[PDB]
């Protein structure tokens, strides 16, 4: 019910958010890694996968910024860089939190029910997945509120 | 003649003609409205009591009668603040009931027959919660008169 709390909203970000946003940050990154590979004649940065894969240390944190001496046309593939490092990370990212701001004006607050399904369904399987071992098979509630 | 069962069907349809032979019973016997017989082995519950939950528009008679009949064996004092016994009920007498009710009419009879107002219901009842519950507002008249807002 705290830790619960936590275990649903993960879920249902990653079921979110991969489509709409792993998609997304894939097309920038790959775009842009493409037009790298053209960029670069020799030393295996022309490989679209190690390219692809430095590329991706910029979103990491780790990125390398001009790492690849190799190549022609001097600046362009660093503006190139620089474009895409200040284009797709941080675009992208500022977007992506505010769509989650946005709920977080709501849904959290929706949710919390929603661990309490989980239970449920854990609960009345064991039950009937319990073997319908013999188990409770009145509810009646104290109550005290005046109202007097 | 009468058993305990008797009269507590009497009072639990507020008649007070099977209660026309009632007085001169005890006076043979010289039973005691009060007697261990008279009331419930183990709630202690006695016919003034029965009556005190048999209410049909916050009125018996059979309680009048009752009362009177007491008075005329002078059973009187420990009659109207004969108590329950069992954990749950422990120490609640008709004035207690009175109150909980709302019943200024029913409190005013009792007090005037001399309905102790220092007795202390204190079983479970009249206390926090098991669940059981519940409900305290301990104990004394005064103070359930006051917690319930009378």
């Amino acid at each position: 019910q705290q830790m619960g709390i936590y275990a649903v909203m993960i879920e249902k970000m990653i079921l979110r958010d991969l489509c709409r946003f792993m998609f997304v940050y894939l097309v920038f990154l790959f775009g842009f890694s493409t037009a790298v590979v053209t960029l670069i004649e020799d030393g295996k940065y022309n490989s679209l996968y190690s390219t692809c894969l430095e590329l991706f240390k910029f979103t990491i944190g780790m990125g390398d910024l001009e790492f690849t001496e190799n190549y022609d046309f001097k600046a362009v593939f660093i503006i190139l860089l620089l474009a895409y490092v200040i284009l797709t990370y941080i675009l992208l990212l500022n977007m992506l939190i505010a769509l989650m701001g946005e709920t977080v004006n709501k849904i959290a607050q929706e949710s919390k029910n929603i661990w309490k399904l989980q239970r449920a369904i854990t609960i009345l399987d064991t039950e009937k997945s319990f073997l319908k071992c013999m188990r409770k098979a009145x509810x009646x509630x104290x109550x005290x509120x005046x109202x007097x | 003649l009468y058993d305990r069962r008797s009269i507590f069907d009497a009072v639990a349809q507020s008649n007070c003609q099977e209660l026309e032979s009632l007085l001169p019973f005890l006076q043979r016997s010289k039973k005691r409205l009060t007697d261990s017989e008279f009331k419930d082995p183990e709630t202690g519950k006695t016919c003034l009591l029965k009556a005190m939950l048999n209410l049909h528009n916050g009125q018996n008679d059979t309680i009048a009668l009752l009362l009177d009949v007491a008075r005329k064996t002078d059973s009187l004092k420990q009659f109207v603040n004969a108590s329950y016994t069992d954990s749950y009920y422990k120490g609640q007498t008709a004035l207690h009931i009175a109150i909980e009710r709302r019943n200024m009419t029913l409190v005013t009879l009792l007090v005037e027959n001399g309905a102790d107002v220092q007795a202390a219901a204190n079983g479970d009842f009249f206390k926090k919660t098991k669940g059981r519950p519940g409900f305290y507002f301990g104990e004394l008249p005064l103070s359930l008169a006051a917690c319930t807002n009378q």
